[PDB]
RNA sequence: AACUAUUCCAAAAGUUAAACAACUAACUUAACAUGGACUAGCAAUUUCGGUUGGGGUGACC
RNA sequence: CUCGCACACGCUUACAUCAGUAACUAAUAAUAUACUGAUAAUUAACAACCAAUAAACCAAAACAACACUAAAACGUUUAUUAA
RNA sequence: ACGAGCUACCCAUGAGCAGUUUAAAAGAACCAACUCAUCUAUGUGGCAAAAUAGUGAGAAGACUUGUAGGUAGAGGUGAAAA
RNA sequence: ACCAAAGCUAGCUCAACAUACUAAACAAAUACAAAAAUACACCAAAAUAAAAUAAAACAUUCACCUAACAUUAAAGUAUAGGAGAUAGAAAUUUUUAUCCUGACGCUAUAGAGAUAGUACCGUAAGGGAAAGAUGAAAGAAUAAAAUAAAAGUAAAAAAAAGCAAA
């Protein structure tokens, strides 16, 4: 038949918003993904993306946050922080050092001098040094984070050309972008998530994973070690 | 437009009755498409002077891209039309007079 | 047992009685006459008579339109009378190969048009054979008014149609509020397409949509049983009146 | 009034009382008066249907009047 | 062979038939004799000559033939100028 | 296999099924929950005194039937209106603007108890 | 075949020079999207000749 | 000898009283919760039915002191109108 | 066309898990309810179109279970047994 | 002597005609979980029929096959077809009113499935029964009247030896 999905809910809030998970199905009620189904019920929690984001349209210039709390997330693999500043909170997702009762800048200004990089802060990618890491990056400017979420990740601001950054994603692919998009400072929260060992078959239930299927398939031409050039470089600017 | 003909023969009605089709007469063999014909060109009056083309009361032909998405909805041409055309008579008479 | 009229005259003699008598004969007879559409898909030969190549003989020859199907999206704007092609085909055109179902789909195209009598642009889809239609009969609003029925095949077009020829049987001052100069100037060619109105209103309808009209031009609330009584009261007394 | 329900049969219906005017009415805008193409078909055979049964029942009468013509033939 | 047609009711006639025999009146079939154009050169000037014939079928065959052919094919022609109307009735047959 | 022929009622269902045997609801629910009773929508039984007046359930049996004329639109106009429309005729005075001092009436929305759209069960 | 992706020609929208030498072509392509091809995926339709000291293997026709 | 009393779901009068049972139901009888007839009957406090729109709230349930990881069902108050 | 009130897998929403052993609610241990169905004997038109008696395996979990919803036959679903 | 047996009705079948073609019945309730008077919406839609089968297989093909144009001929002709199976026209021709409607149709295993789309069976789409016989009167049941003829039994078990008879 038809279902609605849970994702309408229109105002932002901080506050934990109940969830319906649907293991691998579509609106129709097929099964699109298969091996999905059953975790533990799970809350979700509003994340901003877009790091610069004046409070007031009335007060445009770069504003600075405190850092609450630091809270363990089901839905993503990153930590995630609670972030206040004016009268408005926020979740963004945790940098690595990144601990409660903080300051963090977050700011559109680019300028001549460069500026000295914390962890929390935000910066337009033109405005950073050249060796900086990076994470939660813009594709064009006012679009918000898309890139570079995942705990522990970090990319690399590789150079600057022609009023443009070129940044080192964390799949060592390169990616053009104007340098009036912003990122955060630092390697992404959670470091050790790679480490994590899932004891029991059980353990990945809890995490609403469904096992493989038991069918088995002869391996095919696709199969087997390739060594490919890497990609051309993925680029955002758009051309007159 | 594609252009299609019948594989298979269909029998008369002649008296005006309605030909008596089978499942068979549907079967079609394609002719032509008529997107695919080297594209004629369209015949048009001028109205003012167009910087390429032509003089105000003159008779151009161009391509119909040109044609029908610049000159005729900018007001800078109309058709080749009789009725359209005795005006540019009548304006080419009294022209060449004062 | 059997019915007595053949079913195929049931649309018919759904037609004779009940509302539909009560229509203009007018329309009804727009209605019941259905011209040939113009050959479109099908490449019509002319000859009545074709001297059969394989037998040398004088051979009787007719000419049978080929069923094409209209999605209901094509009402909404004008094709140029054509649409799907809903047929088979051999592969390889070999009479020996499979035989597979195929669908011939027109190229549509989005593209403003603009009417000189509704003086509008209208955003509609139509075919490249619409266009050289429009090119043919010299203008837009011409190609509307120029064409039948049969072969524009689109209710829009037939609104179109309904709405202009309304604004020439009225001469509706509103076309162009300022300039009796372009009013009388636009008019004016358009002059041999003029019918009169009580046509004019009834020509790009549905026979739902007429039917719906007729019974609202038919809508009256039943008169009171007073008035017919008075009446007849009146009419008693002043001939008791006229009679001493 | 008189209306042509889903299932193609002219039915006379009723009217309502209701607070609201018919067009902002849900549960009311979800009935259908008309029939789709489909129950056409149906519709023949109510009337073939009813045909026969008149047609048979004619019969019977035309019959019975017969045998009482021969068992009490005072004509 | 269709015995009673759907559309008329008769029956139909087989016309692989008529295109090689040819039915004299006298109710002879006549035929081509089999491979007559094929591989001339490989054959005998007599074996050609054979082949070239026009041959009569037997009984049976005839009336196999006459049940797969309507009565049309049966009626009598006069054809003008035709070559074979020389041998469409039998002469001093005693049977 | 349950049963399809007999009726479907408040008795058959779960606890969530309640559906009323067709008594006319008298009001809304408020506030608290609670139920409120609108005093309008509770029919007022109109009761005339019967004691003082002679009239019984049954009739005389020698006493007569008689002759069955349905009372029709017809009868009913000449009883009331066409004696004062006579009058006014015969004076002159008849005015077939304004027929209303007959009884007639225009429209039904001003009066308590309309015929038309019938507000008034009984 | 359809369908799902690929690649191409055409269709459709455009854009440039007034082109070059001496005494018309070329290129462009956002999402849809048509006609005709190409390469795959996913598939559709149909079939397992006979003889045989049972069948099969071998042999044969 | 020990699957008892209630509710939900589901069944629908198979329940009650009086009478009858030659035969019909009980896999036999005796007689009767089940066959027959007539006559009655379950009474709301329990249960169903039983408001929307803004706004502050990051902080599990586990005797909850405080924590663990898989990060967790369950509402207050303030305002605006609510026959 | 009709079927997911059985069953497969999901989605919502509820409900159960006593005693003992352990620093421990650890896909630990003993053992009920509960869930399964190992082995044997009965039974084989049977009490039963898959049961009975014993005996067994799991028993805070990838656990059992109620209610309401979903996916449909060229399909669905599948810890593959077609 | 039991079990049984016999009726001739109920209605049906096929045509004719015919007006014209969704019967009857609507007080309330009926598209909430149909039959539940009463609250701010949504509403709606189309895509070629396929195959079994014939071709002694099967691959192009395979009449009729839910689209009004009948009748007499032209004609199973011209044509179309793995030119096989089969399929198959037309030009051109012909057609005189209305009444005389009924029956070499059935009679309860028949004729409709029909006493009824009911019982019952299916979750559902769906499937789908069987059954009648007194007489002018039973407001003539110490009741009166004409078959007592199927198999099955009883009246009446059997007595060496055998296709059961000749
Ligand atoms: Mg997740
Ligand atoms: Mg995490
Ligand atoms: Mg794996
Ligand atoms: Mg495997
Ligand atoms: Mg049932
Ligand atoms: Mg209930
Ligand atoms: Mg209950
Ligand atoms: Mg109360
Ligand atoms: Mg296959
Ligand atoms: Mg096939
Ligand atoms: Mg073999
Ligand atoms: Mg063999
Ligand atoms: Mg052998
Ligand atoms: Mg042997
Ligand atoms: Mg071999
Ligand atoms: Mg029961
Ligand atoms: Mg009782
Ligand atoms: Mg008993
Ligand atoms: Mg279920
Ligand atoms: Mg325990
Ligand atoms: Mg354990
Ligand atoms: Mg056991
Ligand atoms: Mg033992
Ligand atoms: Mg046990
Ligand atoms: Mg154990
Ligand atoms: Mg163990
Ligand atoms: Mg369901
Ligand atoms: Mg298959
Ligand atoms: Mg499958
Ligand atoms: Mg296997
Ligand atoms: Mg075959
Ligand atoms: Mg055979
Ligand atoms: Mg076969
Ligand atoms: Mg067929
Ligand atoms: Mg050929
Ligand atoms: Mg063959
Ligand atoms: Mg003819
Ligand atoms: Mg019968
Ligand atoms: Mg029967
Ligand atoms: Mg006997
Ligand atoms: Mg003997």
């Amino acid at each position: 038949a038809t279902s609605v999905s849970w994702k309408s809910r229109t105002k932002y809030t901080v506050m934990p918003v109940k969830m319906r998970k649907s293991g691998g199905r579509n609106h129709t009620g097929q099964i699109q993904v298969h091996g999905i189904g059953g975790g533990h019920k799970q809350r979700y929690r509003m994340i901003d993306f877009l790091r610069f984001r004046p409070e007031h349209e009335s007060k445009p210039g770069p504003f600075e946050e405190k850092v609450i709390a630091v809270r363990y997330d089901p839905c993503r693999s990153a930590d995630i922080a609670l972030v206040a500043g004016g009268n408005r909170k926020r979740w963004i997702i945790a940098t690595e050092n990144m601990k409660a009762g903080d300051t963090v800048l977050n700011s559109d200004h680019i300028g001549r001098m460069a500026v000295a990089a914390r962890e929390g802060d935000a910066h337009p990618l033109g405005a950073l040094p050249v060796g900086t890491l990076i994470n939660n990056v813009e594709s064009e400017p006012g679009r918000g984070a898309q890139y570079i979420r995942a705990a522990g990740t970090c990319g690399v601001l590789l150079r600057k050309v022609n009023g443009t950054a070129i940044i080192q994603l964390p799949s060592k692919r390169q990616m053009q972008v104007l340098e009036t998009c912003i990122a955060t400072v630092g390697r992404v929260s959670n470091v050790d998530h790679n480490k994590r060992v899932i004891g029991k078959a059980g353990r990945n239930r809890w995490l609403g994973k469904r096992p493989n299927s038991g069918l088995w398939q002869r391996k095919g031409g696709w199969a087997g070690r390739k060594i490919r050039p890497l990609p051309p470089m993925k680029s955002y600017v758009k051309l007159p | 437009t594609v252009i299609v003909e019948r594989w298979w023969k269909v029998p008369l009605a002649g008296e005006g009755r309605k030909p008596r089709l089978h499942r068979r007469h549907r079967v079609y063999k394609l002719v032509e498409d008529t997107k695919h014909r080297p594209k004629d060109n369209l015949e048009l009056v001028l109205t003012q002077s167009v910087e390429e083309l032509g003089v105000r009361g003159d008779l151009v032909s161009v391509k119909k891209s040109v044609g029908r998405n610049r000159l005729l909805p900018q007001g800078l041409a109309v058709y080749a039309s009789p009725e359209n055309k005795k005006l540019f008579e009548e304006e080419k008479l009294l022209r060449q007079e004062g | 047992p059997l019915h007595k009229v053949p079913v195929g005259l049931w649309k018919q003699l759904r037609l004779w009685e009940g509302i539909y008598s009560r229509l203009p004969r007018h329309y009804l007879r727009s209605l019941e006459e259905a011209r040939t559409p113009t050959p479109v898909h099908y490449r019509p030969h002319g000859a009545k008579f074709k001297i059969n190549p394989k037998n040398w003989q004088r051979e009787r020859v007719e000419d049978v339109p080929i069923p094409v199907h209209y999605p209901p999206e094509s009402q909404l704007g004008l094709w140029g009378g054509e649409g799907w092609v809903l047929g088979h085909r051999y592969v390889n055109n070999d009479k020996l190969s499979k035989r597979v179902r195929k669908v011939w789909k027109p190229q549509l195209f989005q593209r403003e048009l603009y009417s000189e009598i509704l003086d509008k642009r209208f955003t509609v889809t139509v075919t490249m054979r619409t266009l050289d239609l429009i090119d043919q009969a010299c203008g837009f609003d011409f190609y509307i008014l120029k064409t039948p029925k049969e072969d524009l095949c689109s209710k829009f077009g037939m609104d179109l149609k309904r709405g202009m020829l309304l604004r020439l049987a009225r001469q509706d001052p509103q076309l162009h509020p300022d300039d009796p100069a372009r009013r009388a100037a636009i008019y004016d060619r358009y002059k041999a397409f003029v019918i009169p109105e009580a046509e004019a209103e009834w020509v790009g309808l549905t026979l739902d949509e007429a039917v719906e009209k007729q019974r609202l031009l038919e809508e009256k609330d039943p008169i009171p049983l007073f008035k017919i009584f008075v009446e007849e009261l009146l009419g008693q007394l002043q001939q008791q009146a006229l009679s001493e | 009034a008189w209306r042509r329900d889903i299932f193609g049969r002219i039915i006379w219906h009723k009217f309502k009382q209701w607070p609201i005017p018919w067009y902002l009415n849900k549960k009311y805008n979800r009935k259908r008066f008309f029939a789709m193409p489909y129950v056409e078909r149906f519709v023949r055979m109510r009337i073939e249907k009813q045909a026969r049964i008149k047609a048979r029942k004619r019969s019977l009468e035309r019959k019975k009047e017969k045998f009482l013509q021969e068992k009490f033939p005072h004509l | 062979v269709t015995y009673f047609s759907s559309r008329k009711g008769k029956r139909k006639t087989v016309k692989a038939v008529i295109y090689r025999f040819l039915r004299l009146h006298s109710g002879l079939w006549l035929r081509r004799k089999a491979g007559y154009k094929k591989k001339l050169w490989k054959k005998t000037a007599a074996r050609k000559r054979r082949l070239r014939e026009f041959v009569f079928c037997n009984k049976t065959q005839s009336k196999l033939l006459d049940k797969m052919t309507t009565s049309f094919w049966k009626r009598r022609n006069w054809y003008a100028d035709d070559p074979y109307q020389k041998y469409q009735d039998r002469t001093n047959l005693k049977v | 296999g349950a049963d399809r022929m007999s009726k479907w009622t408040s008795k058959r269902g779960p606890r969530t099924f309640c559906k009323g045997r067709g008594a006319k609801g008298t009001g809304f629910h408020g506030r608290d929950g609670k139920f409120v009773q609108i005093k309008e929508m509770i029919p007022e039984l109109v009761v005339p005194e019967l004691a003082g007046f002679k009239l019984k359930p049954y009739v005389n049996y020698r006493a007569p039937e008689g002759t069955d004329t349905p009372l029709t639109a017809k009868q009913l106009f000449l009883e009331t209106a066409a004696p004062a429309i006579e009058k006014d005729f015969k004076a002159g005075t008849f005015d077939p603007e304004h027929l209303e001092k007959y009884g007639f009436e225009p429209t039904q929305e001003g009066k308590l108890f309309q015929l038309y759209p019938k507000n008034f069960p009984r």
